[PDB]
């Protein structure tokens, strides 16, 4: 999950230098901040939504 | 320059537990069901019975 801050257009991510044997592709989509609750996490008192 | 130069020069962490009291727990649980259902069948032979007054005082 990587965030994307307000009004921002561009999103730019890496990873850095890996083996890839068995990979099979990549999956992605977009969320709201407000609307996704921290994993790490008992609770998230921040998670304001449901 | 000298004279001090001798020595040397967040967002959320999120806490759970707080400053509220200890807890404990037991096993011997939940008769309670049943007088859901003693309350609303008593209710009905009250019911029942205010009628045999009435199939009574009919006659």
């Amino acid at each position: 999950l990587y965030p994307i801050p307000a009004k921002a257009t561009n999103v730019p991510i890496s990873i850095p230098s890996r083996n890839w044997a068995a990979f099979r592709g990549w999956s992605f989509t977009r969320l709201k901040t407000k609307e996704t609750p921290s994993l790490g996490s008992g609770f998230d008192p921040y998670f304001v939504y449901s | 320059a000298a004279a001090a130069m001798t020595a040397t020069r967040m967002p959320s962490s999120g806490s759970s537990p707080s400053v509220p009291s200890s807890i404990i727990a037991e096993e011997k649980l939940l008769a309670l069901l049943a007088e859901l259902e003693a309350l609303s069948r008593q209710l009905a032979a009250l019911t029942q019975q205010v009628s045999e007054l009435r199939e009574q005082q009919q006659q």
